């Protein structure tokens, strides 16, 4: 069967340089043209570049022009994206694809390699209350909530009153943001009658900067 | 330098027939070859249709192409629909030197109740306005299809910087869950009116809303 055998790849910081491998077999290389795609985490595919069997012929769109080159290796059945002056736009999953030419279409597409730019570095959260008012209550119900900003690298546990608190918990997946920081927020429900009785306490961990938060949530 | 328009997402029920839609914003249509890719979720995409209509071996012919020039669209129907077929699709075409994809469209073949987003807007906290920053935190939980947009006004005016939206979650009890943000300054939060989270599933919005002056 085809195979598209992918390699490369990893982590950089902008300005830096990487080179992607797409070894084949299953077809002689010399046959067909041969392409670059990537997909930036939760986003749609973008073409990367294409090369033509033998090389004579090479197309970039824009968004990648004057840095990233490809180039292949016939002999090797292996086709190369050399990427330099990456940029934090730059992460995605790239596939390598065979091509055929004149149906206008990629047939095959290889696994992916993940590409990550970033030039943040361990950071301990920045915890905010999120809470309760008039504003955050529906039927007798109030939300309240913790908001956990601007950490990196992943994980945060979050937890409520120690572990005594999991009815009505969720806490959300992070947003990875432009900043290359994540943030997440954890909220709960509670009757709107025990805001005067009891206490709300949201327990933060995140062990990648040794940081514990326990943040008290009180009522507006 | 076209583009090529398909929807944020369909659904249906298995054993049903959906189709899903795209449309070239300039030139025609049938001037260039469109093709279709299946991308299930954490998995690198596979070809459905080439040629407008041609089927690869091994895709079987529940996966159907054709084309409307009265439309200027190109459409993948599947009949039959099977869970094996939840993912997204995407089309493409090629001319002069440029390959373009459509923005891809979410495919739920469901298998339980649709559920409308609950939708809770919480406004910047005291001690983070005491720290010079703001961010308004919108939490959309407990809907399905698992596809959502998020919008944000300030006061009226659609915003177009500091917004950061999560991609849909599967929650614990099978619904999705996503959130938004919203990065403001503590003089921009006091100086609007109101802002507002709007998150549209299926076609109909659900919009929150806060104030400044609470």
């Amino acid at each position: 069967e085809v195979q598209l055998v992918q390699s490369g790849g990893g982590l950089v910081q902008p300005g830096g340089s990487l080179r992607l491998s797409c070894a084949a077999s299953g077809f002689t290389f010399n046959n067909y043209w041969m392409s670059w795609v990537r997909q930036a985490p939760g986003k749609g595919l973008e073409w990367v570049s294409s090369i033509s069997n033998i090389g004579g012929t090479i197309y970039y769109p824009d968004s990648v022009k004057g840095r990233f080159t490809i180039s292949r290796d016939n002999s090797k059945n292996t086709l190369y994206l050399q990427m330099n002056s990456l940029r934090a736009e730059d992460t995605a999953v790239y596939y390598c694809t065979r091509d055929l030419r004149m149906s206008d279409y990629f047939d095959y597409w290889g696994q992916g390699t993940m590409v990550t730019v970033s030039s943040a570095s361990t950071k301990g959260p920045s915890v905010f209350p999120l809470a309760p008012s008039s504003k955050s209550t529906s039927g007798g119900t109030a939300a309240l909530g913790c908001l956990v900003k601007d950490y990196f690298p992943e994980p945060v546990t979050v937890s409520w009153n120690s572990g005594a608190l999991t009815s009505g918990v969720h806490t959300f997946p992070a947003v990875l943001q432009s900043s290359g920081l994540y943030s997440l927020s954890s909220v709960v429900t509670v009757p709107s009658s025990s805001l005067g009785t009891q206490t709300y306490i949201c327990n933060v961990n995140h062990k990648p900067s040794n940081t514990k938060v326990d943040k008290k949530v009180e009522p507006k | 330098n076209f583009m090529l328009t398909q929807p944020h997402s369909v659904s249906e029920s298995p054993g049903k027939t959906v189709t899903i839609s795209c449309t070239r914003s300039t030139g025609n249509i049938g001037s260039n070859y469109v093709s279709w890719y299946q991308q299930r979720p954490g998995s690198s995409p596979t070809t459905v249709i080439y040629r407008d209509d041609q089927r690869p071996s091994g895709v079987p012919d529940r996966f159907s192409g054709s084309i409307d020039r009265s439309s200027n669209s190109a459409s993948l129907t599947i009949s039959g629909l099977k869970t094996e077929d939840e993912a997204d699709y995407y089309c493409h075409s090629y001319s002069t030197g440029m390959y373009i994809f459509g923005g891809g469209t979410k495919l739920t073949v469901l298998g339980q109740p649709k559920a409308a987003p609950s939708v809770t807007l919480f406004p910047p906290s005291s001690e983070e306005l005491q720290a010079n920053k703001a961010t308004l935190v919108c939490l959309i939980s407990d809907f399905y299809p698992g596809a959502v947009t998020v919008a944000w006004k300030a006061d009226s005016s659609p915003v177009k910087a500091g917004v950061e939206t999560t991609t849909p979650s599967k929650q614990s009890n099978n619904k999705y869950a996503a959130s938004s943000y919203l990065s403001l300054t503590p003089e921009q939060w006091k100086s609007h009116r109101s802002y507002s989270c709007q998150v549209t599933h299926e076609g109909s919005t659900v919009e929150k809303t806060v104030a400044p002056t609470e």
